[PDB]
């Protein structure tokens, strides 16, 4: 063969914090297919929005939106627990099929995106150049979002454990833990990554006894 | 950076 | 300047499932410094081994070991709650300093790795060629490890939710969930991504009552 | 068997 | 657009010494079109063979032949004076049209090459790996061919300068230069870059009088 | 080894028309050594200037000059005929030694360039970006210079052959050839590549009989 | 032996 | 684009 069909730009979805998560890497030979299991961002979330992106930037807002669709009827469960398999499938004709399937409810939804969607060759070159020129600022964005997501998990799971420990947690500890949770929740609302890390570390440092109690419960 | 209603997170 | 000091190969650590996780990318200019927070792989683990790797392969075993050290004193917590900060620092002389610090306990341990450690030039070129030739198999291993680690988390969070629900969970459900938990555990020990997925899905299907109970 | 593995911070 | 049509491998022609010369680089978006002017390799040559190649190796023999055609009718001229314009044109359907045109005579010849010609995907990957693994040997072949072609030009321009100087060149010099010309010719038939260089240098050394005579 | 010494930018010399010709490619592991034989640009040129360049651009003026030196005493000869071997040699300490040796006169000259010369890491990144952004305009420059150099050779060698043919060249041919040479020499002084090609083609088209006569002479 | 090779335009 | 006095050309 003298030529191959290949993807000029990465293809993926928007994930928690406004990030583009890639499912098909730039320069993949098509036909190609790829699935990845994702989940909900909140407790008891009953739907997910699949927002399909083309491009090389880390902020989903700086990529090219191809379309979106919702999958409904996800049964009540803690955040991160439902199993939503998302599949990108690009055929020999450059048509992209994107689907989401809830492995538990059996529900599925899908869309079809035309070969002619997304950026033209000029916009493709500009997007590559732009990603290169903002590589630092994109990397800092992605890392603030990861830190925020790790801090959010630490916060809600530490709340969950306070609740389970009940009066087994001594008064002074509950106080120090409440103080640290408040400072942490305030930091997660800012855009200062070192501050979030400082506050997560502070929560870690006053949680020793809470964690011992979780050990006793589940052990 | 504005959340959508039903964001997609990481399967844990 | 007419020359730069650059890493010819990625440098990183072994992580859960036996995979290499990069902390300094291939072709970084030195001096350089990079930190990333990692954690325990099991509930109440009191120590981690930091195993320092050089190379472009996904399986830790296919890379060059540059050495390892332990960090202990880690206080009891659920899996992935302790904050273990791993720093790779290569100074202007090409000496790699690896340390780990437990942000809780404040304990810290390090090792220094000579500039001449690791693969020679011929070996670097074979490493880059082997990584290219096994790109697909390496991706599949990595995906297998990711799925497994996901099932492992599903397995333990489900176990703790059964413990917490206690006698609120009906007898039929305690037994079904436990049977699906054991099946998932057996699958995680294998190397079939799809069979792990089917077992994570079967567990979900019998865990419905558990999820409502958990919600309160 | 004791665990020494490093996992990801959640 | 979600996909682009790109060449997975360089496309080009064989040139003097048996080397591949690229006209469309690896990873070019198609449709595309590229022309380059080439010429004869010998005085008074009346025809060239355009030998169309696909691949990343320097030796024509290690690439994939996609076919060949001749262009004749070339009128007498010194080596490298005729202007033979070679155009590679891949249309939106992936069909490669190769033509050559003699800008003098105005004669032109072409061939069409199907989109499915050349190496399959597995073969492309082996071609890219073989080219990486033999990068040094390929560079040395190419340098050898360059030096040879330089000696070949030195050889013939010196021969024509002896002919033009005629009886102005002393008898001692006619014989020395001819002896060094034959030694250089014998060397060009070998494969030692350094021995070709030594013979080009020995010829220079006996060609001093010739160079003053040429200057008038 | 955990690190290697490598060249951040290409290293080479200025050649005919103001072009940078690379002798050591970007990202070569040092110590490294490379020679290439070059020559004079004019008939009877008695020296060459070696002008040492760092960078990725095609116009020598847009690269970073590292130094220069002259090699003298090249014996009289036609342009392109003398054999001047130029060697770039960068040792384990990042010191670049550049030399030029005349294979015929035996004369040699050299300079030493410090490891700390040339662009800093920031300027290195800018140079890479700049080469990328002007890739089209650099490629067009390099190709105009190649065309000009091919046309210059065609012109001077066609003059040389007119002279050798003397009255064996018929009057009408000498006229058509003189016309074509004049138009060609004028085109080579402009920056219009298609015009140079047009005029070289025109010279080719009226030179049939001149070339037949060169064939008879040297055959 | 006749020459078919393509060389460079000078 | 201004020539130097003694330019370096291609060995033919």
């Amino acid at each position: 063969v003298l030529l191959l069909d290949v993807t000029p730009l990465s293809l993926g979805i928007e994930t928690m914090g406004g990030v583009m998560t890639t499912l098909i890497a730039k320069n993949t030979t098509i036909p190609t297919k790829h699935s990845q299991v994702f989940s909900t961002a909140e407790d008891n979330q009953s739907a997910v929005t699949i927002h399909v992106l083309q491009g090389e930037r880390k902020r989903a807002a700086d990529n090219k939106s191809l379309g979106q669709f919702n999958l409904d009827g996800i049964n009540p469960a803690p955040r991160g627990m439902p199993q939503i398999e998302v599949t990108f499938d690009i055929d020999a004709d450059g048509i992209l099929h994107v689907s989401a399937k809830d492995k538990n409810s059996g529900k599925e939804q899908k869309i079809t995106i035309k070969a002619s969607s997304g950026l033209n060759e000029d916009e493709i070159q500009k997007m590559v150049r732009d990603a290169e020129a903002n590589a630092e600022a994109d990397r800092k964005f992605e890392e603030l979002v990861q830190t925020r997501n790790q801090g959010d998990h630490l916060l809600h799971s530490t709340r969950k454990q306070v609740e389970e420990a009940g009066d087994k947690l001594p008064a002074d500890d509950k106080t120090a833990i409440e103080s640290a949770l408040t400072a942490l929740e305030t930091a997660l609302k800012g855009e200062d990554k070192a501050a979030i890390e400082a506050k997560m570390q502070e929560l870690a440092q006053v949680s020793q006894k809470l964690m011992e109690i979780a050990q006793q419960q589940h052990a | 950076p504005r959340p959508p209603q039903w964001a997609v997170g990481h399967f844990m």
